[PDB]
């Protein structure tokens, strides 16, 4: 949402045609540096690369080196290869590589929604004590006579004269099961009230430690080239996986990657720039979210031709804007305020209720 | 009797179940923080910054919605939510049992999290975007070279490597982070276990009565019939006498309030510093407590009437 | 059969009880707008002026 | 210092020729960028909880 075509752009002209983070950032920079400007879109629509053969710069970085433009106000990454040919002001927005997964949805009965309230460890002990009572009663009452009795005490076990001994056993065992079934009921009610559904865990290291959930990056870009050249422990293994993962875990465009995450039911994760990711999270149907911190530290900056007059002024302007919280304000305006999705609002929405069949089904089987 | 007793236990077990549910429902309601907006939306958990520094001056000058409210709170929060040094702030978080949060630079915070006893953790993303850099005198020769050097180091992942070396690797903890993974998140065996021990205890008691019972059978009581009557009579008389002693116990309730107050149904007393005790003999206690509590008359005193009746009934029973 | 069927109905009646408790707990959770601040804290109910 | 208008610490030792370079967790602020030169950030941070 840095630079976009306004709704009625056809009925507008000049700088009024465009709107976005950088569009506002331009006006701010121009105000503190004192100058009029004309917003222009780069021809080839590229950022700033260098063809090895022709040794020619393209995109905005190019239009700067060849005198086509006076300044570049866009999400231009501050890279060493560019800092050599042009000048970058201090970062007006720090970012990095992030992880994108599906919407923390939720749904699954598998009679395993009955063993959860009551822990697997508890179901076990209640069974051990179960046969632990049917064996104690068995000692109360030749080889077959013990089998018929063990089957009778197992029927006295499968739950529902005055031999005081085994009498208090039946009473205590009853009080025991009473507490348990009461606990199960109470706990299940808590579950049916709050009903919070967590999810996996944010930590690139989590993607490497598992394989169930596939993941990849863009087939071409700094994101992919990052893992390839990265000598860091975690990122190394990740690349090794993606490098030979079949089918291809890499996508053609960013839209394809997001679509793959929205159609894999949480089986595919997509790695991309945090900036674009955070924005996607604020777009319908609000089914994507960023997890964990960034993998690296990057940053965009205002690019100005080497040895320019606007150099120092713009640099200070960026620092001034950030300290006035104007930069943070702008981001909030285009990312969250102008957004449409919601996370802290979906958790603040106290409302829901309805029984299904999933959980109950497990008890039928 | 069996019907009423059944209806009685029905209500109790229903109460136990219902009550146990609220403690589990609320146990799930609990939602630790995660963002700065969470600190503003609540007040139970206090929070502050360093009494002097860019951190404090940030909130003061910040015109952002969330950070504004936060400053408004800290600006007039009592006692002082601001600390003298960073060490004091961390100590306040470690000694408040999670009732106090401290706002500081992420860099120093991340480091603290990797230090014993590993009882602190950073939550949510940063509130603002800053950055350290290599400073060189204006118009210096090392200017451009160093600048490029920093960019080169970062691209080679050398910077990230260095941080990992001194922040995470240098640890250490390195253990407190593997336990902070936040795996568990359900009920538990603890409570249920207590009911298992009382079960086995009941089984053991029965295994004892079984053998005991057998022994008794073998033996086969007539001696008790003769001395049992006398024994039971004196036991009853002893119980009645002690019931009367219990009711007069110059200590039916003590309402500490450091002095020391202890009362029964007849006297209200007080032990003053140091040791001297005085009593206000009143005899039993219905007074002007506007209790009622909605009928007419009966208590206080009602307990007097029940105790007196009990002793009279016990005397008639002992005699007969 | 009688034992398993008993354990089956036990779970169901327990589920019914627990779930029914939730329908009343949430029924109380619901709060109605009392002031303006209530209009800002929520989004379900739209609002506007002239 | 507002009164004496004197720089202190590392930033000071740079302006008054005491040192040639400052390698430390020095925050890149506007007030400092005016008197000295800051290389690109070698570590991005912020305020945390
Ligand atoms: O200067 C650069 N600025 C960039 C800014 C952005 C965006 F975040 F969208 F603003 C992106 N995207 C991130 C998500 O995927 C779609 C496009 C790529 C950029 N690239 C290409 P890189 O070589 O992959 O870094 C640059 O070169
Ligand atoms: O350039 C600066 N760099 C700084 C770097 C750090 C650290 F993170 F420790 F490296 C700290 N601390 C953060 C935690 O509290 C103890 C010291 C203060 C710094 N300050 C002082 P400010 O005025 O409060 O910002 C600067 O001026």
């Amino acid at each position: 949402p840095y630079v976009m075509m306004k709704k009625n752009h056809e009925m507008l002209e000049g700088n009024e045609r465009y709107e976005g983070y950088c569009v506002d950032l331009a006006a701010e920079i121009a105000k503190h540096c004192g100058f009029k400007y004309k917003l222009t879109i780069v021809g080839d629509g590229k950022y700033g690369a260098r063809d090895a053969d022709t040794k020619i710069w393209n995109g905005m970085v190019g239009e700067l080196v060849y005198g086509k433009a006076d300044i570049a106000i866009a999400p231009l990454t501050i890279t060493l290869v560019r800092e050599e040919v042009i000048d970058f002001s201090k970062p007006f927005m720090s970012l990095g590589i992030s992880i994108m997964i599906k919407k923390p949805q939720k749904s699954k009965p598998g009679v395993f929604s009955f063993l959860d309230p009551l822990a697997y460890e508890i179901w076990m002990c209640i069974v051990f004590a179960y046969i632990g009572v049917s064996v104690v009663l068995f000692l109360v009452s030749t080889n077959e006579f013990g089998i018929f009795n063990s089957l009778w005490f197992s029927l006295g076990a499968f739950m529902q004269p005055r031999s005081l001994s085994g009498r208090i056993v039946g009473g205590v065992w009853w009080f025991f099961t009473l507490i348990i079934i009461s606990s199960y009921t109470a706990n299940l009610a808590a579950f049916l009230t709050v009903e919070r559904m967590v999810s996996p865990i944010e930590s690139a290291e989590d993607l490497s430690k598992q394989t169930e959930i596939a993941y990849g990056t863009l087939d071409s870009g700094s994101t992919k080239e990052f893992f390839r050249r990265s000598k860091i422990a975690v990122f190394d293994k990740m690349w090794t996986y993606m490098r030979s993962a079949e089918p291809s875990v890499f996508v053609r465009t960013t839209a394809e990657g997001v679509a793959r995450v929205r159609k894999s039911k949480g089986k595919y994760a997509y790695l991309l720039e945090s900036t674009m990711n955070e924005y996607i999270e604020q777009r319908k149907p609000c089914d994507t979210m960023k997890v964990g911190g960034n993998l690296d530290s990057k940053g965009y900056g205002i690019a100005t031709p080497k040895g320019s007059s606007l150099g120092t002024p713009v640099n200070l302007a960026v620092l001034k804007l950030s300290e006035q919280g104007l930069l943070d304000k702008l981001k909030n305006k285009w990312w969250y305020d102008k957004g449409e999705c919601g996370a802290k609002d979906s958790g603040s929405k106290e409302k829901t209720s309805a029984l299904s069949l999933s959980n109950v089904a497990g008890v039928f089987y | 009797v069996g019907g009423v007793w059944w209806f009685f236990t029905l209500i109790i077990i229903s109460s136990y179940t219902a009550n146990l549910a609220a403690f589990l429902t609320v146990e799930r309601m609990v939602s630790p923080i995660e963002s700065a907006e969470d600190l503003s939306k609540q007040t139970e958990i206090a929070y502050g910054t360093l009494d002097s520094g860019s951190t404090k001056e940030f909130f003061r000058r910040s015109k952002i919605a969330v950070f504004d409210k936060m400053w408004t709170y800290m600006r007039s929060a009592e006692p002082s939510v601001f600390v003298r040094t960073t060490a004091e702030g961390v100590a306040r978080v470690r000694k408040s049992k999670g009732k106090y949060a401290y706002l500081l630079e992420s860099t120093m915070n991340e480091y603290i999290e990797q230090r014993k006893p590993c009882d602190t953790m950073k939550v949510g993303g940063n509130l603002d975007s800053k950055g350290y850099g290599i400073a060189t005198p204006k118009g210096s020769s090392l200017g451009t070279p160093v600048n490029l050097a920093v960019l080169k180091l970062s691209e080679q992942g050398l910077l990230d490597k260095l941080k990992n070396k001194w922040w995470y690797d240098k640890g250490e903890c390195g253990a407190k982070d593997s336990g902070s993974k936040e795996k568990t998140s359900a009920l538990s065996l603890s409570n249920v276990a207590g009911v298992f021990y009382i079960l086995v205890g009941g089984l053991g008691l029965a295994m004892l009565v079984a053998l005991i019972e057998f022994c008794y059978k073998s033996r086969a009581g007539l001696f008790d019939r003769g001395v049992q009557m006398l024994l039971t009579t004196v036991g009853a008389f002893a119980a009645f006498s002690l019931m009367t002693i219990a009711v007069g116990t110059d200590y039916w309730l003590y309402s500490r309030g450091v002095v020391m107050t202890h009362s029964g149904l007849w006297r209200t007393c007080c032990l003053e510093g140091n040791f001297k005790g005085l009593c206000k003999q009143i005899d039993h206690f219905p007074e002007d407590a506007d209790y009622e509590a909605d009928t007419a008359e009966y208590f206080l005193r009602a307990v007097r009437a029940s105790s007196i009746f009990p002793i009279l009934s016990v005397i008639l029973l002992f005699m007969g």
